[PDB]
RNA sequence: CAUCAUUCUAUGGUUACCCAUCAUUAGAGGAAAUUUCCAAUAAACUCUGGUGUAAGGCUUAGAGUGAUGGUCGAGGUGCCCUAUUUAGGGUGAGGAGCCUCGGUGGCAGCCCCACCAAAUCCUCU
RNA sequence: UAGUCUGGCACGGUGAAGAGACAUGAGAGGUGUAGAAUAAGUGGGAGGCCCGGGCCGCCGGUGAAAUACCACUACUCUGAUC
RNA sequence: GCUCAGGGAGGACAGAAACCUCCCGUGGAGCAGAAGGGCAAAAGCUCGCUUGAUCUUGAUUUUCAGUACGAAUACAGACCGU
């Protein structure tokens, strides 16, 4: 938590890797790279019960833990890459999503770049269900 | 027990000439502890630099994977 | 049984009836060149298995538990062993029994 | 654990160059110890006896109404009865100077409990312990622990501090210092093996000098 | 629980202090004499018609349900 | 009548060493939630001795006197749950270990009343 | 008990790199209150110092214990090797 | 020092059975256990103090070969309890 940085208006970048899928939400920022990461915490780490996992206030919770950790470091603004649960499955980001990026935009990160990196598959493998579907 | 942020030497990492914004960002890397090396475990690292971050004024929908 | 932890008995050397300290008797660890069990090694090493018998039938379940008598005046400091009978159970001054009392 | 030096014992004698100073000087020794334990009974205690006298400096008080009055009377002492001791003594909490004052006291025999009240062993548990005998020998008896042996104990630094010679003898006895020294703590050895590594002989004060 | 056992006569101390102390305030209601000097409501009554008549009190309003006196004026 | 603080004494006290504490070794023991009881059950931690490490009165008996014929005041002290989280909502039992007469406000400092913490935590619930 | 598996020793050698040790020669290096002063720790000691002359002392005071000048070992990080 | 099992007669609550007295009470109870023997100012019941369940030579009895073991009986020398 000590870099040779120049310290007042030159930005040190992340990139946060939020994945909203409909049962969890990951905020994970790393490097401009990827490779070496910073901070992750999910919406499961900070509200315990296994509904509420999550909602936009258990994503709220761990960008505002993810952004003060990524102060503490000095990593000032965050490039976004947003991610659904995609491949075969849902290609719609979660409910925490957006609520977690608010969240950052509210903490006091600076927003670079957003994008989706949402696995979308060129043709993909079968899908989980039957022929009939999931019934209910 | 301990903490591994402690021990992250901080580079820069450099575009080629053909671009125009040179300074891309900042890369936290483990120092060098015995046997594996700060720069052995970093010369394989991707970059999905944007052309408007890294060209001047121009189109800000292209994206440029540069490695170490 | 129950024996007490005190006991005003005979005592050897001061040649007197003196207090001694009673405590339950154990074994020693087995010296490693004692005649017999230096003897016992030479035998059993080498080509021959088993040279001495392993006694397996074992019958009784209770030992007759022996106290290690300790005279307590500290000149003489003289023990000597005191074997009582086979008894199951064994505490040293544990709860004296009492009359009068209600088994509830 | 042997020093082992006996060989051309002079040149001690140097004393002019390894000194340039005025005043009352104590040539002064410390040894070298290796793997001691300081928190348990590794035991490094008791005294070392010299017979050529050292002449440790200090405040010495001397406690007796006997003949170690009129004994001590030839050594300009301040020979104290008992009912001077009580106003040493009351006064430990409040007033702020060091009350004891006289960093030496004396237990004797005929007088064998000297004191053992509260005012008595409040003495001997703070330092300065009333420690030399003075039995029924009466020829000296006071001046014998300035001229007697010099002391060591064990605390938990793992060292030692000692004084051995000083410039005012000559340097004959000085060297008696040294051969009725390490004669004795070579000797003086159980088994915390070759304790003695070099002996970094001192002046009182001045450049690096070495015997073993 | 909690039981308050106030004074239906007044100890030494507590008149020696309701004859000092109670026309140094700004207020003299029953219910406040009754509550602070731990002496009773109707009692607190009683104490203030025989402060009337010293002339160290001040009659402002008297009513059945809510009687209210006052320190005597500056002047 | 009880307990502590004080000094004065007493043929008294082991000084390479006494005691309160810190610790480990040596034994005895529960209320309650849970009902309708029965006899259990099963801790937490206290009481007495050894040994050992800082300061320095011991623990014995007599007398004078600190604070009470009756004392301390007499009050803060936990866990549980919650996106009222400097707040709100629970209501069980029984065990040892700590600031001091608080500051501020309101008719001020007394009587009251408010409001902000000191070290509390272990177990059968 | 054959064989089999496994560890050690020997045959059994060269060269580098890393690490944990350890000896050699070093710097930084300790803060219950309080004393004006980050009191490692003991043997000091009213005694020194330099260009005829001054300062650190001593006491006052915190604590079981206070420097100038002689040395050593306790113990925390860095750091070089025949 | 006491007398037990059991019975009779009484006594608030109290009944077939709690407790309290008086009377009868040869053991009809109890003495750890199997059974037999023994036992009433005790060998039982309740208290008091205790460690003779200690130390040590021999002899003897029981089974018996008249050998061991176990168990036992009379002494003797100590030290002890009551």
């Amino acid at each position: 938590s000590l870099g040779p940085q120049v310290a007042e208006g030159e930005n040190v970048f992340g990139v946060c890797h939020i994945f909203a899928s409909f049962n969890d939400t990951f905020v994970h920022v790393t490097d401009l790279s990827g490779k070496e990461t910073i901070c992750r915490v999910t919406g499961g780490m900070k509200v315990k019960a296994d509904r509420d996992e999550s909602s936009p206030y258990a994503a709220m919770l761990a960008a505002q833990d993810v952004a003060q950790r990524c102060k503490e470091l000095g990593i000032t603004a965050l490039h976004i890459k947003l991610r659904a649960t995609g491949g075969n499955r849902t290609k719609t980001p979660g409910p925490g999503a957006q609520s977690a990026l608010r969240a950052l935009a509210r903490s006091g990160m600076k927003i670079g770049r957003i994008e989706d990196v949402t696995p979308i598959p060129s043709d993909s493998t079968r899908r989980k269900g039957g022929r009939r579907g999931r019934r209910l | 027990v301990v903490d591994p942020f402690s021990k992250k030497d901080w580079y820069d990492v450099k575009a080629p000439a053909m671009f125009n914004i040179r300074n891309i960002g900042k890369t936290l890397v483990t120092r060098t502890q015995g046997t594996k090396i700060a720069s052995d475990g970093l010369k394989g690292r991707v970059f999905e630099v944007s052309l408007a971050d890294l060209q001047n004024d121009e189109v800000a929908f292209r994206k440029f994977k540069l490695i170490t | 049984v129950n024996v007490p932890k005190t006991r005003r008995t005979f005592c050897k050397k001061c040649g007197k009836h003196q207090p001694h300290k009673v405590t339950q008797y154990k074994k020693g660890k087995d010296s490693l060149y004692a005649q017999g069990k230096r003897r016992y090694d030479r035998k059993q090493s080498g080509y021959g298995g088993q040279t001495k018998p392993i006694f397996r039938k074992k019958a009784k379940t209770t030992k007759k538990i022996v106290l290690r008598l300790e005279c307590v005046e500290p000149n003489c400091r003289s023990k000597r062993m005191l074997a009582i009978k086979r008894c199951k159970h064994f505490e040293l001054g544990g709860d004296k029994k009492r009359k009068g009392q209600v088994i509830q | 654990s042997r020093d082992t030096l006996y060989e051309a014992v002079r040149e001690v004698l140097h004393g002019n160059q390894r000194k340039r100073r005025k005043f009352l000087e104590t040539v002064e020794l410390q040894i070298s110890l290796k793997n001691y334990d300081p928190q348990k009974d590794k035991r490094f205690s008791g005294t070392v006896r010299l017979k050529s006298t050292p002449r440790p400096k200090f405040s010495v008080c001397v406690l007796g109404d006997q003949q170690h009055c009129d004994e001590a009377k030839a050594v300009d002492i301040p020979h104290m009865d008992i009912e001077a001791l009580k106003k040493l003594n009351k006064n430990k909490k409040l007033v702020k100077k060091l009350a004891k004052k006289y960093d030496a006291f004396l237990a004797s025999e005929s007088l064998i409990k000297q004191i053992p009240r509260i005012l008595g062993p409040g003495l001997n548990k703070a330092g300065k312990f009333p420690s030399l005998l003075t039995h029924n020998e009466n020829m000296v008896a006071k001046v014998d622990e300035v001229k007697s042996t010099i002391k060591f104990q064990m605390k938990k630094v793992l060292c030692l501090a000692v004084a051995v010679g000083h410039v005012k003898m000559t340097d004959d006895e000085l060297v008696y210092n040294i051969h009725l020294a390490v004669n004795f703590l070579v000797s003086l050895l159980k088994k915390n093996w070759q304790n003695v590594r070099a002996l970094y002989i001192k002046s009182t004060m001045g450049k690096p000098q070495r015997l073993y | 629980r909690d039981k308050l056992n106030n004074l239906v006569l007044f100890d030494k101390a507590t008149y020696d202090k309701l004859c000092k102390e109670v026309p140094n305030y700004k207020l003299i209601t029953p219910a406040v004499v009754s509550e602070r000097l731990k002496i009773r409501g109707s009692l607190a009554r009683a104490a203030l018609q025989e402060l009337l008549s010293k002339g160290l009190i001040k009659l402002v309003s008297k009513h059945r349900a809510q009687v209210i006196y006052t320190r005597n004026t500056k002047g």
